[PDB]
């Protein structure tokens, strides 16, 4: 005779009251809990579906079921856009979770509480955390043309324009073409983007009062350019407009036509002309340079007030010059440097038509020398 | 074995036309073959696997020699007789007039010793191109000859002594 | 009236307007819609997507056409997805049928929060139920949006769409069939929430605003309430292996009248008359003897004999069954072997001038040096010694529409003759059609019977082997095991045969797949490989396959004028108290108008269209500069038995080329091309292209790169890419051309395309087929009608009466007179103005109605002779229906039919036992090991390249979880089930069932599980290795023991495996129900 058999969470609706040899009685677990059986004795089995038959045998029943709760997921995402998740009692039928916004997102709505529902899911969230940019910080510089970006109601994706003050601009442009119109748009993290105006550089002066110049402010704006009639202030007004100009080696060869006179460009070149010089004078040698380093080319040195004071063509080094092996999809790990223009972006795959890199010997690594050390790639 | 049908022409073709010119994958492609062609391969793989001793003339002629002979293998592959005389024929005109074209007897004639120091004795007596190379290599000067066939002779000793009695018995 | 959107692919869509309350909780689709070919892969009908978020775009509803194999792109079928915003994943319901290009579908999708149903022209298809909830919250019902005929992803739509309709409320199988009958007049409900018919767009929808709204046209869905399209069987060809239309023609005995048949034979002669391929007492013994095996079934033939005098033909050898591709291939044959084709160039000899002949390089083949006819094998010399009949008969270009040509070809098999045309080919009544014979053996007494047989092979006959011996696997759709109409050789009275020819009954064998012991199989019959004597009448339902190709295809050779009848009866449509409406069928052969010749009145359609197909097809060569050679296979109507394997009935790029030659890749700019002509140049409206095989992969995205047509001023006017599938045929839709299009020119960039044929439709009224005067039906009635009814001609299908009375019966049949002359009857139909009928929609199973709904269309699932379809069942008064194989609830008939659904199928002498107490190694929290107990689901479908199993598998499934991917591919580990059992019993078989293969989506390497073995108090007996396969979903692995070794009680049965991804959701044991062999062998 069988012991009578209790399980949690159903519904014994059985009648089986003498417990003997085909004790028939019939389990259905209530509404949100599933069904898990773990039998003992069995020859045939049926498919009752959410219920199910368990029967006595020789004092012991066929079955071990039990109706354990469904398990609702873990809320990672899909519930809550950015928003954490602080379930306190867990993840079973019945159990709530509460979520807080991040911080720069305003909450709409009474509820607040996800229920894990019987349907073993979620609820619906009663609360979205709505999104919404802050205010933007004030660059300076700047014209705030759109009158609603001084406040701090913003949508998500909003277009402020801002117009730079007149001597200043955005990047991007030369000191022959001036642009200083910029859009700075509200990103889907919640913050704006970065832009900023820079000021216009002063234009550079003709190189025969060069290297003995002073100006007032240098490089900056309003820079008053005059060494220690004609003219004796250079203005440098809000167009940069030069009112203006200026009034009064072993291995590196160059023959000019005046040579101690001024006024003739020498020409430049190594003994060799698979070397190329560059103008390096803040002690940095040839092997020295890094591979982000960009320097310039060679000018050719005309002859200034006194003695040459430019770069001396000692302080010029003729450097490994460039090879012509631009664009034709081969990478080179000897021109894989930002001083030969990355070999016209052969060695970074997003400037490949063939989307691949090819180094021109075989052991070369594919992260060492032939690597793609370009930044302006779609690496980063 | 004298048709390439055992090997699926689509199989190769499909590769070919998948692959690009710049690399050796042309080559790659083109070496499962039911004829016996193999060995332009190598040739791609030896060519890009000591270019650091080949000087930039050197380079220069490297990179496009492998791109004409690779352009040219894709092109030209397209109608042919499937016959394995006619593979053989028109692989070796090919390498031929690619060679000629780009001044192989220039590239033996600035840096002589890389391209002698690699003459692969034991598997040119097995890859036809790796022959087409030696035969029009030692046409350009007579100091690349005998310093190949002074390697070439003591390669006989490293791999088979009755060449080292064929081919000194000449003129005598 | 009614008009409907065109969708083109160009990018024309909508958006449901703002003002319009979406649907939440419970929502209804009902759209008629008519695609057109072939569509883009993912693309959408209509789709409610999510425009507010980024965390996951694949919110809401999409119903649209989609392939289910994605990998391939084979089969499209409707499909309609769904995913709530509270789930976690999106579960598609696709169809039972890949879908028809040319036909209106009442597709139509329900949810009513528990079940998601999709009813594809009123029948349910598939049903899921796993989707639960509301779509979305109503937080964010300003947010969703509601697409028609896109997405922003741009998954366009190309066809029409006629009555857009949504609702607030779910509604059953039985509004849906009412909404179907009443189309879109329909009253204002609250639950209707937007019914559009599109007679003012911009007031509900606005288009997008870069693209275009698309055109508003005029088309009716209702254009037939009775489909007059019979599909022929799954081993049929044509319409009258149809079960209904060769039944006719045996029971009646007026479709069988004497018909006489122009036959001629193709004579062949010096430039002298003096010496013949078959002599004049060879055709006079065998026309005697052929009139006299065909007097007693009616056929008669008329002869005339046609004598064709050229010495260039006569003198070479002329040969039939030896291919030319053979000639230049080394593989030997037996079809090309003579002195005359070099022994196969020398590739058939044991060798391996006369002798130095073998493949003098064109000094044996030059006239000057010694006679081409001796010496010369080149397959491209203009002058050789073998000559192909399919060459003959080009060089002949006969006529083939008014006589049966006989040809003549000696060949070295000649165990049987040339390969005879069967009605149902493109070749037909072209002139390359008829029967190639021997000319040795026509005419001769002992081998005067095989002229008889290869007629019947030209008349529609199968051999009567074709069942067991012209089976090519087992697993074959139709086999003739039982005698059937649509089995085999689709004749009753051919009891199934093997290949035989001996007379009389053959001894047993294993050769056949399924049968050991014949009972009187026909040796009598002509279709055997008797011999002449065994040999001698035909059965009498070989006789009504006989009398209907005569009357289908071959209308052209008897010069009888009786038109073709209807081979059906009359349908009854509707009745009332007073009238009863009956339409029927057209007559058999299809033409809707009288046969005149010379003129277009043998193409034109009901209603003044003109539907022709290629006629003249031409492509430049790929070796050549100049080369412009004519492909013949694309040129007919479209003949491929399996529609996405390569056939060689299509033209491919790479077929142009010579066997001997690497083909060339086509030119990148515009492509190789196919030049097609048509015969009647006309303003066209429809293109229909049938492209049978693509490559699995291509570089653009449509495989067909541009379509150019012509015209008669030569404005190429052209046409974009398309986006072909490989089984529906690419149909185009072509607005404005105003001028005439002879021909059309289709550029393609794949390398192993294949295209089958193509098809010009024209308007709607062509000014070619205004000449040709219709043919008018007349129906009688068994108790006649009045002189003022019964006199007039019905040039429609549908005939109404008003005089009848309730009791008494009434039979009705219907002529189709041409001019004068009248046709034999239609079969008659029994009608009672009381009772019912077969679309009366009260099943009545006493006259065999297995279910009656009021259709008359074969698309549902009710047929319209009251039967049910194929894989359909029908569970109502009205019987609605539905499709029983996908759906979630097994019934009593399913059991022994699908394994997939009511579990697996234990065989009658055995019984299953499924595991229980069952223990594995990796248990953990996310996958425990109490799911192998008891009977799996079996409506868990397998996976195809499982990437991820992050899903809710492991609740009904197990897989390990601890040990993940990079782990158990380095570590090389493994993992086992060390499943228990309850009651102790023998092993006769160990089933495993799977849900997966273990497939990875990058690792394609197969891998393999253990099925060991466990019993008590001793060590094993192992089994083996298996490998798993998806069609062999539960892996059934027989146990292997020998009688001699005493028995062992088994107790459990261990599964190992090392790949992470293998995974089992139960086993079991197979054991014997009758004896027990442990108390046996006590
Ligand atoms: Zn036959």
């Amino acid at each position: 005779d069988c012991p009578e058999l209790a399980v949690e969470n159903a519904s014994l609706n059985c009648s089986s009251s003498d417990r003997y040899h085909g004790a028939q009685c019939t389990v259905s677990c209530r509404t949100g809990y599933v069904l898990q059986i773990r039998r003992d004795d069995e020859l045939i089995k049926s498919q009752t579906g959410p219920s199910v038959t368990v029967t006595c045998t020789e004092g012991k029943w066929n079955k071990q079921v039990a109706c354990e709760p469904v398990d609702c997921s873990i809320p990672d995402h899909h519930q809550v856009y950015a928003a954490s998740f602080s379930c306190p009692e867990g993840t079973t039928f019945g159990s709530q979770c509460s979520f807080q916004c991040r911080h720069p997102a305003q909450l709409k709505g009474n509820n607040s509480l996800l229920t894990c529902m019987e349907d073993g899911l979620w609820s619906f969230p009663e609360a979205l955390c709505e999104l919404m940019c802050l205010a933007p910080p004030p660059v300076p510089n700047a014209d705030l043309q759109t009158a609603r970006c001084r406040e701090n109601k913003h949508k998500v994706g909003s277009f402020c324009k801002y117009k730079c003050k007149p001597g200043y601009h955005v990047p991007g442009s030369s000191r022959k073409s001036k642009k200083r119109a910029f859009k700075t748009q509200c990103t889907q993290d919640g913050s704006w983007q970065e832009g900023a105006c820079v000021p216009v550089t002063c234009d550079p002066p003709p190189p025969k009062f060069h290297g003995l110049y002073q100006c007032t402010n240098g490089f900056q704006f309003n820079s008053e350019c005059r060494i220690k009639l004609g003219s004796n202030v250079i203005h440098c007004r809000k167009d940069g407009t030069w009112n203006g100009s200026f009034h009064v080696n072993s291995n590196l060869k160059l023959q000019c036509p005046d040579g101690y006179a001024i006024g003739s460009e020498c020409a430049t070149s190594c003994l060799d002309h698979n070397s190329e010089s560059i103008i390096l004078p803040m002690n940095v040698t040839v092997r020295d340079i890094p591979h982000w380093l960009n320097p310039t080319r060679v000018e050719r040195v005309v002859c200034t007030a006194g003695l040459k004071w430019y770069p001396h063509p000692a302080l010029i080094h003729c450097v490994k010059g460039c090879e012509p092996f631009m664009g034709d999809n081969y990478c080179d790990a000897i021109n894989n440097r930002a001083f030969c223009n990355y070999d016209g972006g052969d060695c970074c795959t997003s400037t490949v038509k063939t989307k691949k890199v090819t180094p021109f010997p075989m052991s070369c690594d594919l992260q060492g020398d032939c690597a793609c050390r370009d930044p302006q790639a779609q690496e980063h | 074995k004298g048709r390439l049908s055992l090997q699926n022409t689509a199989e190769i073709q499909h590769c070919l036309v998948n692959a690009g010119d710049v690399g050796c994958g042309v080559f790659e492609c083109f070496e499962n073959n039911s004829c016996e062609i193999r060995g332009l391969h190598g040739i791609c793989m030896t060519f890009l696997h000591n270019a650091g001793k080949f000087d930039a003339q050197g380079k220069s002629f490297i990179k496009d020699a492998l791109k004409c002979k690779a352009h040219a293998l894709r092109h030209r592959f397209g109608c042919i007789s499937r016959k394995c005389p006619a593979i053989r024929e028109m692989v070796s005109q090919l390498q031929r007039e690619c060679y000629l074209k780009h001044d192989l007897c220039a590239a033996a004639q600035e840096n002589t010793r890389v391209i002698v120091e690699m003459i692969h004795f034991k598997d040119l007596l097995l890859h036809e191109p790796y022959v087409d190379l030696v035969n029009l290599l030692l046409t350009c000067g007579e100091e690349v000859k005998e310093a190949i066939t002074h390697s070439v002779q003591v390669q006989c000793e490293q791999n088979w002594g009755s060449l080292c009695s064929i081919l000194s018995f000449c003129t005598s």
